[PDB]
């Protein structure tokens, strides 16, 4: 029977996360970004290893699980709420963020990703550069993205561009200030999608065992699944 | 009705805001949220 | 206008080592001795 | 190798001034660029492009040569230089030729076509793992006849190698 089993990988590229995750500004909520992450090899406990994460939660899949799994893209969207907020960041949830900013569908697929950026995002005499939409008509459904500057014409009477008695400018700011208590402090997201269509998955987490010689053992060879002995060859092999 | 006070709540928070009561700004925020969401 | 292929056109079907040994591949080839469209 | 969104030009080419690339007259639009991959007559320069299961190949080989025109008669196999995961319908190519500017003329060379066909064929591996021979199985009845024994060599006397029907 073979002693032990050993799976053989490729030396093992690499995918952008470090410019998502550590990008010197992010986007406002209301206007989410999204980057689109393919080709490319990903070391996922380099994510679940940073320490200061106050959420991590992943919903279809599990983060020790990633680093063994190919997708055909990875969407990493991105953006600063309120500590109180990223509760809404969820499937399920209702809520100012969930309805009017940044929805999660039902049957999500991903990661959700959260840590407290007070440090960056914070400013003495607040920080207006991020905002969040308050009024809207219906709620958004998952990952649209509403971007317009429309008077919200919250009675009766017709606003006509002009804000006014029930005629109001759809966004807020948030004004952060690093003296707001935690729940009201800024907080960077990152919202991973992992996206397997009908499609070669080239976004790749796997595994590599040390090589035994001379040893009855399983082997996995980049997906060669096989029982044996390994022993040195004199044969040449094309490189192909 | 319903208007009149949405207005008056509305301009409570943009005047804590402008008066350097951010936080409370934000809380009043999420009442106009909690408010129209009601039929 | 056209020409000869001959024996041109073979490609390694795979990533598979064979060693002094024959092996039929039945894959997209170019036939041997078709016409090629030459263009100069 | 870009894999894009691009509005070819209605000649697309580079254009080589006296001697260095100065003209870039290929397409106007790079948009949903989905993959982009930067790689490293006497010269023959073989290339099969096959594109299968979203998957395309490129095959290269490199042959020293010294006829003056049309394919060498020889042996050569092609090994596979690039396979990328590409996934998207091909069904037309254009070559770019680098038409050097004198008005365009371009340099004396040439190259050829050919469309692969499904065949079937008896390749023989050598010591190295090197096609070093091949036998198009429909070619002729010899060929199928040394396909059908699945030798390079046959024998004398009679062999069965497929059915007629009309
Ligand atoms: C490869 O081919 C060369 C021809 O020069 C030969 O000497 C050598 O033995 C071959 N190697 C193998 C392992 O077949």
């Amino acid at each position: 029977q073979p002693t032990e089993s050993i799976v053989r990988f490729p030396n093992i590229n690499l995918c952008p996360f470090d410019e998502v995750f550590n990008a010197t500004r992010f986007a406002s909520v209301y206007a989410w970004n999204r980057k689109r992450i393919s080709n490319c090899v990903a070391d996922y406990s380099v994510l679940y290893n940073f320490a200061p994460f106050s959420a991590f939660k992943c919903y279809g899949v599990s983060p020790t699980k990633l680093n063994d799994l190919c997708f055909t893209n990875v969407y990493a969207d991105s953006f600063v709420i309120r500590g109180n907020e990223v509760s809404q960041i969820a499937p399920g949830q209702t809520g100012n963020i969930a309805d009017y900013n940044y929805k999660l569908p039902d049957d999500f697929t991903g990661c959700v990703i959260a840590w407290n950026s007070n440090k960056l995002d914070s400013k003495v005499g607040g920080n207006y550069n991020y905002l969040y939409r308050l009024f809207r008509k219906s709620n958004l459904k998952p990952f649209e993205r509403d971007i317009s500057t429309e008077i919200y014409q919250a009675g009766n009477k017709p606003c006509n561009g002009v804000a006014g008695f029930n005629c109001y400018f759809p966004l807020r700011s948030y004004g952060f200030r690093p003296t707001y208590g935690v729940g009201h402090q800024p907080y960077r997201v990152v919202v991973l999608s992992f996206e397997l269509l009908h499609a070669p998955a080239t976004v790749c987490g796997k595994k590599s065992t040390n090589l035994v010689k001379n040893k009855c053992v399983n082997f996995n060879f980049n997906g060669l699944t096989g029982t044996g002995v390994l022993t040195e060859s004199n044969k040449k092999f094309l490189p192909f | 009705d319903k208007l009149w006070i949405l207005q008056k709540i509305y301009e409570i928070m943009v005047r804590l805001d402008e008066e350097g009561h951010g936080e409370a700004s934000l809380m009043v925020s999420d009442l106009i949220y909690e408010f129209m969401k009601r039929d | 206008a056209y020409t000869n292929s001959f024996t041109r056109g073979v490609y390694y079907p795979d990533k598979v080592f064979r060693s002094s040994v024959l092996h039929s591949t039945q894959d997209l080839f170019l036939p041997f001795f078709s016409n090629v469209t030459w263009f100069h | 190798i870009k894999v894009c969104e691009f509005q070819f030009c209605n000649d697309p080419f580079l254009g080589v001034y006296y001697w260095m690339e100065s003209e870039f007259r290929v397409y106007s639009s790079a948009n949903n660029c989905t993959f982009e991959y930067v790689s490293q007559f006497k010269n023959l320069r073989e290339f099969v492009f096959k594109n299968i299961d979203g998957y395309f190949k490129i095959y290269s080989k490199h042959t020293p040569i010294n006829l003056v025109r049309d394919l060498p008669q020889g042996f050569s196999a092609l090994e596979p230089l690039v396979d990328l995961p590409i996934g998207i319908n091909i069904t037309r190519f254009q070559t770019l030729l680098a038409l050097h500017r004198s008005g365009w003329t371009a340099g004396a060379a040439a190259y050829y076509v050919g469309y692969l066909q499904p065949r079937t064929f008896l390749l023989k591996y050598n010591e190295n793992g090197t096609i070093t021979d091949a036998v198009d199985c429909a070619l002729d009845p010899l060929s199928e006849t040394k396909c059908t024994l699945k030798s390079f060599t046959v024998e004398k006397g009679i062999y069965q190698t497929s059915n007629f029907r009309v």
